[PDB]
């Protein structure tokens, strides 16, 4: 099943600040208006990178597991979220196939009322994590609206992922190579994008 | 000085433009505009003047009635240009200034043979005296690159200097078919003043333009009107 | 769609009909012209190399290339004083009407200066406001302030002393007995000027009137000035973006060649970006000399204007 | 001046001679609060050790490798290196690191380091002969040792497991005497950056998280992201930083720079010159701020004058009344408030015929460059490496001919106006 991505998956493509002005960046973004997977877990590619969105209110999601097996052969990252903590680690878990709840181990880290959104990319041997929260007025679909997802986790894990999975409604996007024209206003802060290749108008 | 680097001579010689001055001094003064027009008309060079005169809004006898006046003033200006000149060569600055650019920018085209671009020598009997021609061709590269570079940055200062020397010819061939063959009207482009004619003189490189111009001396207030009444109609001028 | 060039006039000739105009409107048509570039100079040495003592050395290998990029850019900085120059300062003094405004009811006030805007008239307070690292910008020889003066000056004279003051000293004439005389340069006789002197003075008001409104409305009336402006921004941006760029070499930060490389490595590296940087600037370099080339023909125009079109009454039509 | 303009006399002008540019009085360096640095002492100093035939590990990666100091301290006697200068241990790292360690009788302990003497070294006690980092070692008396020589202790992979007890003890012999030792074979595990105080307002050379720059760094507004770490100018060159140990953040800007140029009368005229520096403020640098920078050696004058040497921004020079170089805000012309009114007119009633020369340039120096023999000084060889550069010559020398042929056209246009050869009456 799939929705559509319409203005939103931008994020903040380096540790740079730039205000009242207007900058051009190439990277890994969700193209606009892709269509993007819908969800409420199956196991999934990570492509280049992954665009994720879940509507939240209560941590239904606990987190994620990504690597390539997500099972006994090589590490992987688990990534949960619980109460007070955000907790990672890096082992070759010898856990199922799709581990769940009710109502090598070389590093390891500690840290609808809204939409959580996340960016995720693996390159160089950097894994990096983008995020936002917002309050909503609509659940049923991402809305058409935008706010740039900023960076929470930047670590030389080293790791191929090439596939992961959600720990348990929530949508699946998929970032690609593009060419995009970023607006900072005077507060340093991305408020408005164009993706040069979406039509001849952003060309 | 000689490395490929030539001047040629141009087309006319100094001797021939001074005999084209010769002619079109010589047409302006016994002929006036009409040698520009078609046949050169003779013309006894007074009446002449009295033609210019009327050409800026100036009654012919006010030439006549003045004529050993005006015919002092200009004999005695022609003598203050010729110390105007005779005192400093800075007055020709426009003319210089093109000799001495062209010479700089020889020089530099000239000095930049002495540069070695990465090379290990810039006399290339060196390179060519000291390396086998695998490693030879490695330098010579470089010498080649960098003085290929140097000549196309010369070429390319030529064009566009050659460019301001055309708006410059194309400016004096309009300056020479106006303003000695004719009277131009327009005001300031023939000097300070009304132009009444000019006369050309040749110089190395350029032109020189000699205009000869009425200006106004002086002068004094008067009570005015644009009109005057008679019999209940208006009179104008 | 296919454009139609005009509207289409049959022209109603006859062998022995004529058509004269009962009337006339007097016109205001703002021109505008280019006279001068931001005059610019840059250190190439500085450009090329960021203070790096290795990267300076190697740059000598080259020869003249940083002095005549210097020279080059000088040459065009000299002639925008120039080009100022020979547009404004055509007159031999600096003119100023008396404190009355007996121009036989025309009303200049707009166009001469204002002592409480810099002193300038309120028409160039609208214009000045329609118009929006080893590299450097040099200030102008004349300031606004200065140049201000200039067209107050021309100004005065046009009004108080027709041509004249072109021709020789300023004589002073009374401005319905000016206009007589422009009206005899058109060949209309000069008894329709006074005849129709307040119909001529409040069409002339009214059309000075308009140009502040036209102005105001839309910048698109003004963009020769702002598209001078654009491209000198354009071509510096371009200059400097272009330090970014890697020729090549391992990366175009220069300090992360040398702190990363063996010294030989680095030197045939650096090599390239020398190369890289010294071609954009000879490319930059030519093209403000071409530009220059172009400003310097919207000049000679200008002074030509200034000569025959304010200090006279061009019959050149059109 | 006269080496600038390659001469020994110099006409009145305004040259440029050289580019002024504050010099960085120091360098700064910052980097964040230091943290994570390596645990040495749980290589060194450990509870317990292996034997030399059965030499442990423990991770030395991810963790900062302060190995220069550890080296001097008491953890260790001696010390060697396998692929690295052991001088290096301040600053250097590895993307994944760890410590081998083992204790013995001190033959068999020496082991304990990569590619050691004797064939317990490579059996079971040191790194590979080829492994990159360092080891240490130091005498093992404090515990890994027992009366009659201690069975814990032992010799015969490297970092390995035909074997047997070692005569580490306190009363054993100088090659018996008991001995432990550690190799810490080989980005994440690096040795620890210093840094300065953070000085402000001085032009100063300055490093922030491994960006570099020279300028001048002051207290900002400008309001930086959390994550955000430079500030950058429209077109990419850096305009502010976070400090990486207080979370403000600052501006850069270059270390003021300009042209020196020399204002001069003729030197056949006078020596005396003045200097200004372009754009600067005199701060930087009888002394004048203009509004074109600061200005040194010339007198400031009320009076105004025709512009005599232009300096910018109004202000001109000049050599003047027993004399001196004078600048001063260039006079555009006297003024003169015209006599006009309603009904008086001026009408002059004499003339004078002037006459004014006017000058104009027409025809460059016709001039051809043979390119070949420019580029290549009569060689066959260079020639033949020429020929790869396609049509370049021959486009040059058009281009040439092109301008030479159009200096005698430019000089047909003005002169050849006439179609005779008039000549005067005598
Ligand atoms: C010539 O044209 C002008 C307008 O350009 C005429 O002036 C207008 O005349 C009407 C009455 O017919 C007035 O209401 C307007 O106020 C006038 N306009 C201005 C600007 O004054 C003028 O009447 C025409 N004259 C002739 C002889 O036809
Ligand atoms: C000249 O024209 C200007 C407007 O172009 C006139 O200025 C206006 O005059 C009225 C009456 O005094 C004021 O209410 C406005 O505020 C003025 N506007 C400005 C911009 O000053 C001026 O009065 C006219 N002067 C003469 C001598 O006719
Ligand atoms: C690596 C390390 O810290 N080693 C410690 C040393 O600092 C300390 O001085 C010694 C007791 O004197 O014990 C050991
Ligand atoms: C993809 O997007 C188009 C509109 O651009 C839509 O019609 C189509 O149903 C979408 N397909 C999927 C698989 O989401
Ligand atoms: C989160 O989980 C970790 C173990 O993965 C545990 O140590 C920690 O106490 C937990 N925190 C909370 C707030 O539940
Ligand atoms: C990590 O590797 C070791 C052997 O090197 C193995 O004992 C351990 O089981 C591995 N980790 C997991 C989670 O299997
Ligand atoms: C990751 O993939 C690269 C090739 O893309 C390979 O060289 C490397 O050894 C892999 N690393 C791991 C830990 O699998
Ligand atoms: C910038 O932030 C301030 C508070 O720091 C806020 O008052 C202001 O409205 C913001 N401006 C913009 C353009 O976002
Ligand atoms: C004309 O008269 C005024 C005074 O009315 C005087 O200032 C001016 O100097 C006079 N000009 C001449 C040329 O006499
Ligand atoms: C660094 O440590 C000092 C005290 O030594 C403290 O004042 C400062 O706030 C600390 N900065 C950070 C980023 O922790
Ligand atoms: C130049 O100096 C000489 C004396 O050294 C003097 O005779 C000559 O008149 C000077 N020329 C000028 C133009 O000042
Ligand atoms: C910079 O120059 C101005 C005058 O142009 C002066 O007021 C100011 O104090 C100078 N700044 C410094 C830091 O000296
Ligand atoms: C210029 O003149 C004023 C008085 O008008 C005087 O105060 C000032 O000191 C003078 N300038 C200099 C540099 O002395
Ligand atoms: C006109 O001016 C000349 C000098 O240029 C003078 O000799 C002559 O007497 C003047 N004539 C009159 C009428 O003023």
């Amino acid at each position: 099943a799939y929705t559509n991505s319409f203005t939103r998956g931008v994020y903040y493509p380096d540790k740079v600040f730039r205000s009242s002005v207007l900058h051009s960046t190439q990277d890994l973004f969700l193209p606009f208006f892709s269509n993007v997977t819908w969800f409420h877990n199956p196991v999934l590619p990570f492509n280049d990178g992954v665009y994720f969105a879940s509507t939240e209110k209560s941590n239904i999601i606990r987190g994620w597991i990504f690597g390539t097996t997500l099972d006994s052969k090589t590490q992987s990252l688990l990534i949960v979220n619980n109460a007070t903590n955000v907790v990672i680690k890096v082992c070759e878990f010898q856990f199922c196939n799709d581990p769940f709840l009710g109502v090598n181990c070389t590093f390891e880290y500690v840290s609808f009322k809204n939409l959580r959104e996340f960016v995720f990319k693996n390159i160089d041997g950097y894994f990096k994590i983008y995020s936002k929260h917002t309050p909503i007025n609509l659940v049923r679909d991402l809305p058409q609206g935008f706010s740039a997802l900023e960076p929470l986790v930047d670590l030389p894990i080293g790791i191929n992922i090439t596939r992961f999975q959600t720990l348990l409604a929530y949508y699946v996007g998929y970032l690609q190579p593009r060419t995009f024209l970023l607006k900072y206003n005077e507060n340093g802060t991305i408020t408005d994008a164009v993706d040069c290749a979406l039509d001849p108008l952003s060309e | 000085k000689f490395n490929g680097l030539t001047v040629l001579p141009p087309l006319l010689t100094d001797e021939m433009i001074a005999q084209y001055t010769s002619a079109l001094l010589a047409g302006t003064i016994t002929s006036g505009w009409t040698f520009g027009a078609g046949a050169a008309l003779q013309i006894p060079f007074a009446m002449q003047m009295a033609y210019r005169f009327n050409g800026i809004g100036v009654t012919q006898n006010v030439l006549y009635e003045n004529q050993k006046l005006i015919a002092n003033q200009f004999n005695s200006a022609i003598g203050k240009i010729q110390d105007s000149l005779s005192s400093t060569a800075s007055a020709l600055g426009k003319l210089q200034d093109v000799v001495n650019q062209n010479a700089q920018a020889l020089n530099t085209l000239v000095k930049q043979l002495s540069s070695n671009f990465g090379a290990i020598s810039s006399v290339l009997n060196d390179i060519l005296s000291r390396l086998d021609k695998v490693e030879a061709e490695v330098q010579i590269d470089r010498l080649i690159t960098g003085r290929l570079q140097s000549l196309q940055t010369y070429v390319t200062q030529q064009l566009i200097r050659a460019a301001e020397i055309r708006a410059s010819a194309n400016l004096a061939a309009t300056k020479m078919s106006e303003c000695v063959l004719g009277q131009s009207k327009r005001v300031d482009f023939c000097g300070k003043g009304y132009h009444l004619m000019s006369f050309p003189q040749s110089a190395p490189h350029g032109v020189v333009f000699l205009h000869v111009t009425y200006v106004p001396a002086q002068e004094k207030n008067f009570t005015t009107a644009p009109a005057i009444c008679h019999d209940g109609k208006a009179h104008f001028p | 769609y296919t454009m139609s060039l005009g509207a289409e006039n049959s022209v109603a000739y006859s062998n022995n009909s004529i058509a004269i105009p009962t009337n006339f409107t007097i016109s205001v048509t703002t021109e505008i012209l280019p006279v001068s570039m931001t005059k610019t100079s840059v250190d190439c040495t500085m450009y090329i190399c960021g203070d790096s003592t290795e990267c300076s050395n190697l740059l000598l290998q080259y020869g003249s290339f940083c002095t005549q990029l210097n020279r080059a850019l000088t040459g065009i900085a000299v002639e925008q004083d120039k080009n100022t120059q020979e547009v404004f300062a055509q007159v031999k003094q600096i003119y100023k009407t008396p404190p009355i405004k007996d121009f036989g009811g025309f009303n200049f006030s707009q166009i001469l200066p204002d002592p409480s805007k810099s002193k300038r008239s309120f028409i160039e307070d609208l214009l000045f406001n329609k118009v929006t690292n080893g590299l450097t910008v040099l200030p102008p020889l004349l300031t606004d302030e200065m140049i201000a003066q200039y067209t107050s000056a021309l100004l005065a004279g046009t009004i108080t002393s027709g041509w004249t003051f072109g021709a020789g000293a300023a004589l002073q004439i009374p401005f319905a007995m000016q206009m007589a005389y422009r009206f005899n340069g058109i060949g209309v006789t000069q008894n329709v000027l006074y005849e129709n002197q307040k119909l001529i003075a409040n069409q002339f008001n009214s059309a000075i009137g308009k140009i502040q409104d036209s102005l105001s409305s839309t910048a698109s009336a003004l963009g020769k000035l702002q598209d001078v402006v654009n491209q000198n921004a354009q071509a510096l941006n371009t200059l400097v973006k272009q330090l970014s760029s890697n020729f090549g070499a391992i990366s175009s930060v220069l300090n992360d060649i040398l702190s990363r490389l063996d010294k030989v490595e680095a030197e045939v590296q650096i090599d390239r970006l020398i190369t890289g940087r010294l071609q954009s600037l000879q490319t930059y370099v030519t093209q403000q000399l071409i530009r220059a080339a172009e400003i310097r023909a919207s000049a000679n125009l200008a002074a030509t204007k200034m000569s025959e079109c304010v200090l006279g009454q061009s019959k050149r039509v059109d | 001046t006269k080496c600038t303009l390659k001469s020994f006399t110099v006409e009145k002008g305004i040259y440029q001679t050289s580019n002024f540019r504050v010099q960085p009085t120091e360098s700064i360096v910052r980097f964040p609060n230091i943290t994570n640095l390596c645990p040495f002492g749980e290589v060194f100093n450990a509870t317990r050790f292996a034997s030399v035939y059965a030499w442990n590990r423990k991770r030395i990666s991810n963790c900062v490798a302060d190995y220069s100091v550890l080296y001097n301290s008491a953890s260790f006697s001696t010390f060697k290196c396998y692929g690295v200068s052991p001088t290096k241990l301040n600053d250097l790292c590895f993307t994944n690191v760890y410590a081998d360690s083992f204790v013995i009788r001190g033959d068999e302990v020496r082991q304990i380091a990569p590619g050691q003497t004797g064939k317990i070294a490579d059996y079971n006690y040191k790194l590979p002969d080829d492994f990159t980092g360092c080891v240490i070692a130091w005498n093992s008396n404090n515990l890994d040792s027992k009366v009659g020589g201690n069975y814990n202790y032992l010799y015969r992979k490297p970092f390995e497991r035909p074997l047997q007890s070692y005569g580490f003890q306190p009363t054993n012999g100088v090659g018996y005497q008991p001995y432990r030792v550690v190799v810490l074979s080989f980005a994440t595990v690096c040795g620890p950056k210093k840094s300065t105080n953070l000085v402000k307002n001085k032009c100063v050379n300055f490093n922030f998280n491994g960006l570099t720059g020279t300028g001048v760094l002051t207290e900002s507004n400008k309001k930086f992201l959390p994550f955000q770490q430079f500030g950058r100018d429209i077109a990419d060159t850096t305009d502010a930083v976070r400090d990486p140990q207080t979370l403000e953040i600052l501006d850069i800007t270059p270390c003021s720079f300009g042209g020196v140029s020399v204002i001069t009368p003729g030197t056949n005229t006078s020596n005396e010159v003045a200097v200004l520096y372009q754009g600067v403020n005199c701060t930087e640098v009888n002394v004048f701020q203009t509004r074109a920078g600061c200005l040194i050696g010339a007198e400031h004058v009320n009076n105004s004058y025709e512009c005599d040497i232009p300096i910018g921004a109004g202000i001109c020079a000049s050599y003047q009344t027993s004399q001196s170089i004078i600048a001063y805000t260039m006079s555009l012309g006297a003024e003169n408030s015209v006599a006009y009114s309603n009904n008086s007119i001026a009408i002059p009633t004499n003339f004078t015929i002037s006459v004014t020369t006017e000058i104009l340039p027409v025809s460059m120096t016709k001039t051809s460059v043979d390119c070949t023999m420019y580029i290549c000084g009569d060689s066959t060889e260079c020639s033949n490496l020429l020929l790869q550069y396609g049509s370049f010559c021959t486009q040059l020398n058009r281009a040439l001919t092109g301008i030479a042929v159009e200096q005698d056209k430019n000089t047909q246009e003005v002169f050849a106006q006439v179609k005779q050869i008039y000549k005067t009456p005598p």
